[PDB]
């Protein structure tokens, strides 16, 4: 019933040491909350400040201000609308130079 | 020369004083299982001064309060960005809270669960303070039900 989730990153996916980055969560209309997963057990973020992308979908978003090479690694998406979530968007891959 | 309405009175006395004493107890027990929970959950790492907070103010009920500031720092210290506490911390605080779900997938969304988890605690502390008062407002009674008329019969003796 509900399409998966899409992440991307903001500039891009390469982003030096100290820099910033912000990860845009979409899926579909009608999104409770969002959820970015690092490792989905231990750290995730959730918000409900959700905006609209388009006629079609919403995004939120979410930014760590100074990277540290620690930030580097996998992340994913999910959505929680109402009752139940999304399965698992596909892998983004932060990568940060030394 | 009868002991008609001293009785009656004395049992009314006696259940009256009996409930106020056992509502008291109650509620300090009450009190001290969320207390208990606020840190078998793990909570205490997420607010520590959590306890003495709730402890000052009675009302065991009014933990509810503190579910949005427990959002917020959840989120704060078991976040994406790697967060404060340890990662064995934050899988068992995510688990106590309801958002995670042991297995690994998501359980409902961190806005849903915390009040869902502490709605669900003082309806357990709600149990066992109504079970505590029922106790001590029988046995308070009793022993009060006992002692006026172990002095009424003196009385009326002579």
């Amino acid at each position: 019933d509900l399409p998966r989730p899409s992440i991307s990153a903001e500039p891009g996916t390469v982003i030096p040491l100290g820099s910033h980055v912000t990860f845009v969560c979409r899926g579909p209309v009608g999104v409770q909350t969002f959820r970015l997963e690092r490792e989905s057990r231990s750290t995730y973020n959730d918000t409900e400040d959700v905006s609209q992308a388009s006629p079609s979908e919403s995004e939120a978003r979410f930014r760590i201000d100074s990277v540290s090479e620690g930030n580097a690694g996998p992340y994913r998406c999910i959505y929680y609308k109402p009752p139940k979530w999304s399965e698992q968007s596909d892998y983004l891959e932060l990568l940060v130079k030394e | 020369v009868w002991k008609a309405a001293a009785i009656k009175a004395a049992t009314e006395y006696a259940l009256t004083e009996g409930a106020a004493k056992g509502l008291a107890a109650g509620n300090a027990h009450g009190m001290n299982i969320v207390i208990y929970h606020l840190k078998e959950l793990l909570i205490d790492k997420l607010v520590p001064n959590i306890c003495k907070t709730v402890s000052s103010t009675g009302d065991y009920t009014r933990v509810i309060n503190f579910s949005k500031l427990i959002i917020q720092k959840r989120g704060a210290m078991c976040g994406a960005d790697g967060g404060t506490l340890s990662k064995d911390m934050c899988t068992q605080i995510n688990i106590n809270l309801g958002t995670v779900l042991r297995n690994g997938k998501a359980n409902l969304p961190d806005k849903e669960a915390v009040p869902k988890v502490l709605n669900r605690l003082v309806s357990q502390a709600d149990k066992a303070a109504n079970e505590v008062a029922k106790d001590t407002s029988q046995s308070v009674a009793v022993k009060i039900t006992e002692q006026q008329t172990a002095a009424i019969n003196a009385t009326y003796t002579s």
